[PDB]
């Protein structure tokens, strides 16, 4: 690796620099370098890892719906020839984001999942694992995208169960799994149903145990049980 | 699109 | 280069359609292609190229620019040592933004410049590279400095003179070069005074002509003159 | 910062 030769405190303190920077492919490979240095990593480098990798992966995300949706429109009735061009670079774009997830699921693979033990390091890797499998979806056309699903929903469900034995119903790594399960659910399973009811489950489950919390960690959770009620509303 | 985290 | 394969024609759509997605480093690239072809570019081509670029090294100097005030706090007294990271990460995105000036430059040499005759693809290009230097100048702190800033000058002081000579005081070409002279007079020369007579003559000599002009021109001119306006209101 | 163009 690049980073090989870089002090893993090194690559933390770059990964915060290029956080403030707003560099965000430069954080993501700090933090992949971090990461492979082989020791566990804390909450605050988990959330490192995440950030920079959620930031660099939307941006492709965002691109490839603006080019999928320019390739849909040249192949309505009546939309003129303009040869290969949209299909190659939307292409292009998908595989460089299927790149970026296939490296995230393996750093998870590689060693993170496997010497996480506690509950909230593990639940934030099968949450992640289970994201990354879902953008893996979101682009899938062919022979694997019933396993790419699959797999996605078994991350998910493994967290799930993990989340429900050991985390408060506000724990914020809790609602934020239940939140992208849910969507998962709605947009990549044909679950609205499903979503709904998670969603709502979630939120009220939380509502009841706000009363436990001190004021910091109210605002936490309530941030996004807001999320969930936003979700709600939009699908309802 | 929905809201995820 | 790696654009060596693909059609001109299939370059310039894929710049289109990367600025269209928002992915202004494809952009750049596939303009850098279009470029290395050998033919001359349009005015569209040209703004093309200009786009993809201002975007790239904007991103850059915002970022050296946080960079750079970090590292200037950490060198206040009673700040911390927190070692050689900050300095080393500034470094990092400096010299990726050189990097990125000289591919501008190198274009503009090879052989942009000495193949455009007509005042508005020379004007056009003469301000790029008084821009680019003047990108280098902004991070330059060694020998070289004096004479990188003497590159921007002299690129924008032939720009002026064939836009004075060449273009009514209201085209967007002269506007444009006249407003980013002005700056470079303020930031980089150490010349308040020169910056804010060049953009109080440019906008007065713009108004006089406007007469002149269809509504479409109109409105495209004095966008611009409204960006003079908002610098002499920054500056006095 | 100034604007530039
Ligand atoms: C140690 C740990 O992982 N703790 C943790 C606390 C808070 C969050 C978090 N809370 C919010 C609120 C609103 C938006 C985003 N939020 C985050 N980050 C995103 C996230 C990641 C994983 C799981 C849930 C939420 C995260 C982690
Ligand atoms: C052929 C050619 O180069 N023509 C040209 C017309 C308009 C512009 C232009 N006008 C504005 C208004 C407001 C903001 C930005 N504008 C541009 N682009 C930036 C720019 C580049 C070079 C010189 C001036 C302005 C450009 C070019
Ligand atoms: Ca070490
Ligand atoms: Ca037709
Ligand atoms: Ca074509
Ligand atoms: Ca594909
Ligand atoms: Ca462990
Ligand atoms: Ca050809
Ligand atoms: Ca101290
Ligand atoms: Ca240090
Ligand atoms: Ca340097
Ligand atoms: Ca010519
Ligand atoms: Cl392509
Ligand atoms: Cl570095």
């Amino acid at each position: 690796g690049a980073m090989g030769s870089m002090e893993r405190a090194s690559l933390i303190q770059k990964a915060k620099l290029a956080e403030q920077a707003e560099r965000y492919e430069d954080m993501a490979a700090f933090m992949k370098g971090a990461v492979e240095k082989g020791e566990e990593l804390s909450c605050e480098e988990r959330n490192l890892l995440s950030v920079a990798y959620k930031n660099v992966v939307g941006g492709q995300r965002a691109a490839w719906r603006v080019l999928s949706s320019i390739e849909q429109k040249s192949n309505e009735e009546g939309s003129e020839e303009k040869g290969p061009e949209v299909r190659e670079y939307r292409e292009k774009v998908e595989t460089e984001l299927q790149g970026v997830c296939d490296t995230v699921l393996g750093l998870l693979d590689s060693h993170l999942i496997k010497e996480a033990g506690d509950a909230e390091s593990r639940v934030f890797y099968l949450k992640m694992k289970g994201d990354y499998y879902r953008y893996l979806a979101e682009v899938a056309t062919g022979d694997d995208k019933k396993r790419i699903i699959d797999s996605a929903r078994s991350a998910y469900q493994e967290a799930m169960d993990i989340s429900k034995k050991e985390m408060p119903p506000t724990n914020p790594i809790r609602l934020g799994l239940a939140l992208n399960f849910s969507v998962f659910h709605y947009e990549i399973a044909n679950s609205p149903e499903e979503a709904i009811s998670l969603a709502k489950t979630t939120f009220d489950e939380a509502m009841a145990d706000l009363h436990t919390l001190s004021e910091d960690s109210y605002k936490d959770s309530t941030l996004i049980m807001q999320l969930l009620r936003d979700n709600l509303t939009l699908w309802t | 699109f929905p809201a995820t985290v």
